[PDB]
C-alpha cells in the first residue's frame, strides 16, 4: 500500500506532464510557433483551444 | 540556398487574391523556411476559386 | 486567363536553407536571455553541452 500510494502520485503527475504534448486539433502544440506564423485575428481560436 | 526578399514580391500586378494557408500573409519575410517549390499555370476565369 | 502562381513549402523544424535576410546577433553565455536560433523564440541560460 505505502508503495501503491507513490505509484498512482507519480502516474498522475506524469500523465498530467506528458499531456502537454496534445495538440487539441491545432496546428502546432507550442505556443511560439502558432502566434509566430498566424496574424492574432486567427490566431485567436488556436490560443482559445 | 537563396534569399529570397518579399520587398521585391509586392504588388506587381493588380492581384485579385493573395491568398495564404497557414501561414500571415504579412510575416512571411520574417519566417524562415525549408524547401520552397514554385508553380506556374493558366486556368479560365470563372475557375479562380 | 489567369496567370496562377501557388507556392509549397514544408516547415516542420528541419535545418532551414533559404528564408530572408535577418541580422545575425553575437554569442552570450551565462545570461537568462532571448533567443531565436532558426525561428525557435525562447529564453532561458545558454550554458555549454
Amino acid at each position: 500500500k505505502l508503495q501503491d500510494v507513490v505509484n498512482h502520485n507519480a502516474q498522475a503527475l506524469n500523465t498530467l506532464v506528458k499531456q502537454l504534448s496534445s495538440k487539441f486539433g491545432a496546428i502546432s502544440s507550442v505556443l511560439n510557433d502558432i502566434f509566430s506564423r498566424l496574424d492574432p485575428p486567427e490566431a485567436e481560436v488556436q490560443i482559445d483551444r | 540556398n537563396c534569399v529570397a526578399d518579399y520587398s521585391v514580391l509586392y504588388n506587381l500586378a493588380p492581384f485579385f487574391t493573395f491568398k495564404c494557408y497557414g501561414v500571415s500573409p504579412t510575416k512571411l519575410n520574417d519566417l524562415c523556411f525549408t524547401n520552397v517549390y514554385a508553380d506556374s499555370f493558366v486556368i479560365r476565369g470563372d475557375e479562380v476559386r | 486567363p489567369y496567370r496562377v502562381v501557388v507556392l509549397s513549402f514544408e516547415l516542420l523544424h528541419a535545418p532551414a536553407t533559404v528564408c530572408g535576410p535577418k541580422k545575425s546577433t553575437n554569442l552570450v553565455k551565462n545570461k537568462c536571455v532571448n533567443f531565436n536560433f532558426n525561428g525557435l523564440k525562447g529564453t532561458g541560460v545558454l550554458t555549454e553541452s
